[PDB]
């Protein structure tokens, strides 16, 4: 794999060549779907390597979800150097995997034959995709996984296949999805930025080191911030702000170019406060109007191999809308509420009018880029300052 | 899926 765009242009892709999405050289000029949509489907699963099986994962089944929730714990994500691993929670898979129209089959498990263990995984979700001008009815991928021991044996490729199989079973041709890698090809190219909230342990754990010109002391007291936050009214979300939310969130996302559309159900599934998934906070003005509100889901850290620092516990900016209060001063009470709630760093990419406030608030840049696909829809790239979508 | 940065 290539996380640079550099390494991806000498490289071949045997799997994705094969694929409806716009190969990485050409420059697109187009809007629309690679290929049409298929009138008759495949109906059989994908044959796996002998030993294992297919298996739709029931999350309500609180053995199931814990055999996923370790399954991640252990093989998903990590960073460049192997130094931490995502630790999504079994709640926060709940919260992401069951949204409104989501369907067991789309929760693509590998088990092995005799053991039972679960060895691989992938998961789709509905959703309502605005991009530039059209809407379309998508499915978003995430947590594609395969066991460490299971690695490069092209488990991959099939459950791809096999989801996009199950997806087009259900009339739906087009998909988002994220990648730390670079694919054919990238709708828009994003970085995450880090902003500092417990600084002695990430220095400790080497997720951040000192600068040779500042010392610890110094560094600490960059990074301090007020004990409470500055808006007037500000307030965790409510079941009576559910409308408003969706209303201002609607209206914002307007400006940019690949957004979702959702429903007011949807808006209380991912923003209605849930402690240590999401947390949403409205400012309720003097009128008792509620004109902003901000937005950070929880998804803490493994820290690997070390005697004494496990976890690390990470803040991700999720939605921001202002439209009376400024965003650097919402972002500035968001980065003080995660402060207050026990967080470590607080995350951001520089996507939506994040720029704006990166720099100013002391982010420091990240070494990860966060790239955006779409898959059969053939349409031109885009800055990240026009994506307008978070995926967790 | 998501992608994990940290600091440079
Ligand atoms: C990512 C992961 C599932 C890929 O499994 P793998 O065994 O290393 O790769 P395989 O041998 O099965 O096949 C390689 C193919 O999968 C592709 N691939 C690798 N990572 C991919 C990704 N995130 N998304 C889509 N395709 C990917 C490769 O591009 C390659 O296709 P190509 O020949 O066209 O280049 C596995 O490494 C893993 O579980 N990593 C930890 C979690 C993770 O990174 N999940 C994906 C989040 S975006
Ligand atoms: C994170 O886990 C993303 C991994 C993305 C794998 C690419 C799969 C994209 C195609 C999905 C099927 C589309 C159905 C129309
Ligand atoms: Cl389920």
């Amino acid at each position: 794999p290539a996380k640079t765009m550099e390494e991806a242009s000498k490289r071949s892709y045997q799997f994705w060549d094969t694929q409806p999405v716009p190969k990485l050289g050409e420059v697109v000029n187009t809007h629309g779907p690679v290929e049409p949509d298929k009138d008759n489907i495949r109906q059989e699963p994908y044959t796996l390597p002998q030993g294992f099986t297919w298996d739709a994962l029931d999350l309500g089944d609180r053995g199931v979800l814990k055999e996923l929730y370790t399954l991640l714990n252990e093989n998903y994500v990590e960073d460049d150097d192997n130094m931490f691993r995502f630790d999504y929670s079994p709640e926060f898979l709940l919260w992401a995997l069951r949204p409104p129209g989501w369907l067991p089959q789309w929760h693509c498990g590998v088990r092995v034959v005799s053991s039972r263990k679960l060895v691989g995984f992938i998961s789709a979700i509905p959703a309502n995709i605005h991009i530039y001008d059209t809407e379309k009815k998508m499915v978003e991928i995430n947590f594609l996984c395969v066991h460490k021991k299971l690695r490069s044996k092209r488990v991959a490729p099939v459950l791809i296949r096999e989801i996009t199989r199950r997806v087009h079973l259900e009339g739906i041709f087009q998909a988002v999805y994220t990648a730390g890698v670079v694919l054919p090809k990238p709708v828009g190219t994003c970085r995450y930025w880090h902003r500092s909230l417990n600084p002695r342990k990430l220095i400790e754990v080497k997720f951040s080191h000192l600068s040779r010109n500042m010392t610890m002391q110094r560094t600490m007291k960059l990074y301090r911030l007020p004990e409470t936050p500055k808006t007037a009214g500000l307030r965790p979300m409510e079941t009576k702000d559910i409308p408003v939310v969706h209303q201002l969130l609607t209206r914002y996302l307007k400006q940019f170019h690949l957004t979702p559309v959702m429903s007011q159900e949807e808006v209380e599934h991912w923003f209605y406060p849930q402690e240590n998934i999401i947390d949403t906070f409205v400012v309720e003005n003097a009128n008792g109007e509620v004109t902003d509100f901000l937005s950070f889901y929880t998804l803490p850290s493994t820290i690997m191999n070390h005697p004494t620092h496990k976890s690390l516990k990470a803040a991700y900016s999720f939605y921001n809308v202002h439209t009376q209060t400024p965003l650097l001063d919402l972002m500035s009470d968001a980065l003080v509420l995660a402060k207050m709630k026990g967080f470590d760093v607080f995350n951001a990419l520089d996507l939506m009018e994040n720029k704006t406030f990166l720099e100013k608030l002391k982010f420091g840049i990240g070494d990860g880029n966060l790239q955006y696909y779409l898959y059969n829809w053939k349409c031109p790239s885009m800055g990240a300052e026009k994506v307008g979508l978070v995926l967790q | 899926g998501n992608c994990f940065s940290k600091r440079r």
